[PDB]
């Protein structure tokens, strides 16, 4: 799965940007810093069922 | 002195056969999807999505 969609949405969504700009290298590296946050907790229970 | 018994002779050969050069057209490689494509250390190719 090609994960800049993902992040582009999350761009996309916080409703100040245009995607048209930044390129997908920085969402890649937006990607790998992300998952390193401990996800909620609802979240992780809802995943785990 | 044209002499007869020593002139006859008998030659040796194959009975028939075909002569190939080509020595591709026997075999065929189809690629794998370019998206798994993996390395000497059985890693993929490309690791960043």
């Amino acid at each position: 799965k090609k994960m800049k969609a993902i992040v582009e949405d999350f761009l996309k969504r916080l409703h100040i940007f245009d995607v048209a700009v930044a390129p997908d290298d920085q969402m890649y590296r937006l990607r790998d810093r992300l998952r390193l946050l401990p996800v909620e907790v609802r979240r992780l229970d809802i995943f785990n069922l | 002195q044209f002499d007869f018994r020593n002139s006859m002779h008998m030659l040796t050969s194959n009975l028939t056969f075909t002569v190939y050069s080509d020595l591709l057209a026997f075999v065929s490689a189809d690629t794998v999807e370019p998206i798994n494509a993996v390395a000497f250390d059985n890693m993929r190719i490309m690791n960043e999505l």
